[PDB]
């Protein structure tokens, strides 16, 4: 299983990027999709989750409002749509599968991450 | 009868739709019940698409296929309970395992302590380890007891709260009860906790 | 329109025991009567139907041929009659009212339902006998938990309040579950702030009024 | 009270109509007096219409403009034609009678089991 997240790049802020992680070797339409971020020197922080079509989407505080998942389960696609963005976002972002189709976060396949950085 | 969605998650006012597989009995239609906790179970929709005298409007039937459905357009903040869909068969009726809707809030991950038993109860030769996982959000959640690194299996019960009226949280206990004898065979005692919010789990522990 | 249950105890397992379910208001020798159970923690489960006469009656196979109906119309009411009492049957029984002729209308277009329910009654089957807790201290180790060990009572229910309800604030006291003993057990928690563990006592008081049972129990670091 | 038969109940669309047909079980000489109940299902019995032996068609008093009763005096069979349908006549609807079985004995009651009658979208 392989997970590839893109989109990242150099943002200003207020502006707006959609991330994308593409998963092979594993059929996505099963498993919630989650996006974390780590700034440096930080924890990996929880982002949001797509859970399977149908069982909603859940979010962290941070991103609330301004960033929403999506998924293409036909293409074993997830996508992080990211709008008004702060600083604050600036970040390694990174996909990961929840392995576990009853959602308890059994993220046993981590994407490599892209990079995001909102600055002018 | 298989409801199909089972823990629909929710904000106010919104839309929302449920459905009931009919588990291909003879199909004579649907009619839709409320209950709250520990009360007495309403009529809601009879004949799956007809309302019963005197209740609000927002609710709806309908006979998609052969899969009935039940749309709510907007959610009143009191609408918050679990429905039930109620086929008739040939001789004897059947209620559907039934949903339950719930309050949309923004994912939180449980605060995990652990409790050692007390010197009072392992005298009486009992241990009860506590584990305590408070204020988190959605509902699933995973306790594992380590006991000298060693996953156990059998010797533990879970209670878990209903939702906060305020926050809209769960918390749970888990307890793991051994002999006063088997307790005294070892050193560490933890309990490893997984959530969805969680990046990695959690454990706390002690040294007996 | 007052359904009204009535007749729920305790029962030693395969005992047996009436239910009566008081009609009031409507023409009973209309109407049918449904007796819907529900576990502890489930979903509803249908389990018998009599109709004015005795000439009909269906039922359902969890308690096919242990369980007895029976009506009266004297007195519009109507009587369960149940034998060999197995410890799952532990449940809360309703009354429902609905059509007569239930049967004879079903079909793909419609259902009629049950209108009236009444309130319910709490038989529970056990070998239990009634016994208050053991108290037990869950000792604190910005925010901290404690809490109390509420272990082996019987029947429901108990409360548990802290510092004689001047703390409410953060109390979790978490819902009974039933051990292999056939007694319940429960913990109450609450967090509090980590720098008030030297300076304030926390007391959990307890009370099983089957038992008469009252403990306090000081909960120290 | 059985061996009355009614039939013709039906899912119909708001302001469709249908004809209802109450009936007898064998061989019946006459039905001096009908009339037609309704018991939605969070009600009562409520009553919608009433032939006499002879005629006198009286209605309810929500009801005049859409319900037809008549008879049938060549097969006995009281009818009962509604028209222009509305989201508020859903239920069944039974059928009472005073049957007389033979051209002397004496009259006796009779009352149906009644058919469902769905009306929506």
């Amino acid at each position: 299983v392989q997970l590839q997240e893109s989109g990242g790049g150099l943002v200003q802020p207020g502006g707006s990027l959609r991330l994308s992680c593409a998963a092979s070797g594993r059929t996505i339409s099963r498993y919630a999709m989650s996006w974390f971020r780590q700034a440096p020197g930080k924890e990996r922080e929880f982002v949001a989750v797509a859970r399977r079509s149908g069982d909603g989407a859940f979010y962290a505080d941070s991103v609330q409002g301004r960033f929403t998942v999506s998924r293409d389960d036909a293409k074993n696609t997830v996508y992080l749509q990211m709008n008004s963005l702060k600083p604050e976002d600036t970040a390694v972002y990174y996909c990961a599968i929840d392995s576990d189709t009853f959602y308890s976060g059994s993220y046993d396949y981590w994407g490599q991450g892209t990079q995001v950085t909102v600055s002018s | 009868m298989t409801q199909s969605p089972s823990s629909l998650s929710a904000s106010v006012g919104d839309r929302v739709t449920i459905t009931c597989r009919a588990s291909q009995s003879v199909s004579s239609a649907v009619a839709w019940y409320q209950q709250k906790p520990g009360k007495a179970p309403k009529l809601l929709i009879y004949s799956a698409s007809s309302l019963y005298s005197g209740v609000p409007s927002r609710f709806s039937g309908s006979r998609s296929g052969t899969d009935f459905t039940l749309t709510i357009s907007s959610l009143q903040p009191e609408d918050f309970a679990t429905y039930y869909c109620q086929q008739s068969s040939s001789s004897l009726i059947t209620f559907g395992q039934g949903t339950k809707v719930e309050i949309k809030r923004t994912v939180a991950a449980p605060s995990v302590f652990i409790f050692p038993p007390s010197d009072s109860q392992l005298k009486s030769g009992t241990a009860s380890v506590v584990c305590l996982l408070n204020n988190f959000y959605p509902r699933e959640a995973k306790v594992q007891w380590k006991v000298d690194n060693a996953l156990q299996s059998g010797n533990s019960q879970e209670s878990v709260t209903e939702q906060d009226s305020k926050d809209s949280t769960y918390s749970l206990s888990s307890t793991l009860t051994l002999s006063k004898a088997d307790y005294e065979k070892h050193k560490v005692y933890a309990c490893e906790v997984t959530h969805q919010g969680l990046s990695s789990p959690v454990t706390k522990s002690f040294n007996r | 329109v007052q359904l009204v249950e009535s007749g729920g105890g305790l029962v030693q397992p395969g005992g047996s025991l009436r239910l009566s379910c008081a009609a009031s208001g409507f023409n009973f020798s209309y109407y049918s009567i449904h007796w819907v159970r529900q576990a502890p923690g489930k979903g509803l489960e249908w389990v018998a139907y009599i109709s004015s006469s005795s000439s009909y009656t269906s039922y359902a196979d969890s308690v096919k041929g242990r369980f007895t109906i029976s009506a009266d119309t004297s007195k519009n009411t109507a009587y369960l009659q149940m034998n060999s009492l197995r410890a799952e049957d532990t449940a809360v029984y309703y009354c429902a009212r609905g059509y007569q002729y239930w049967q004879y209308h079903a079909s793909w277009y419609w259902n009629g339902g049950l209108d009236y329910w009444g309130q319910g009654t709490l038989v529970t089957v056990s070998s239990a006998s009634t016994k208050g807790p053991s108290v037990f201290p869950l000792a604190p180790s910005g925010t901290a938990a404690l809490g109390c060990l509420v272990k082996d009572y019987f029947p429901e229910p108990v409360t548990v309040s802290w510092n004689s309800g001047a703390l409410t604030s953060g109390v979790h006291t978490f819902p009974a579950v039933l051990q292999s003993s056939g007694l319940y057990s429960l913990s109450s928690v609450v967090t509090v702030p980590s720098s008030s563990l030297g300076t304030q006592t926390y007391i959990c008081n307890v009370n099983h009024k089957p038992s008469n049972t009252k403990v306090d129990k000081k909960v120290e670091p | 009270q059985r061996q009355l038969v009614e039939s013709g109940g039906g899912l119909v669309q708001p302001g469709g109509s249908l004809r209802l047909s109450c009936a007898a079980s064998r061989s019946i000489f006459s039905i001096d007096t009908a009339g037609w109940f309704r018991q939605a299902p969070g009600k009562e019995r409520e009553g919608v219409a009433t032939i006499t032996r002879d005629g006198n068609a009286n209605y309810a008093d929500s009801v005049k403009g859409r319900f037809t009763i008549s008879r049938d005096r060549a097969r006995n069979t009281v009818y009962l034609q509604m028209n222009s349908l509305e989201p508020e006549d859903t239920a069944v609807y039974y059928c009472n009678a005073a049957i007389r079985t033979t051209v002397r004995t004496s009259a006796q009651e009779y009352w149906g089991k009644g058919t469902p009658v769905t009306v929506s979208s």
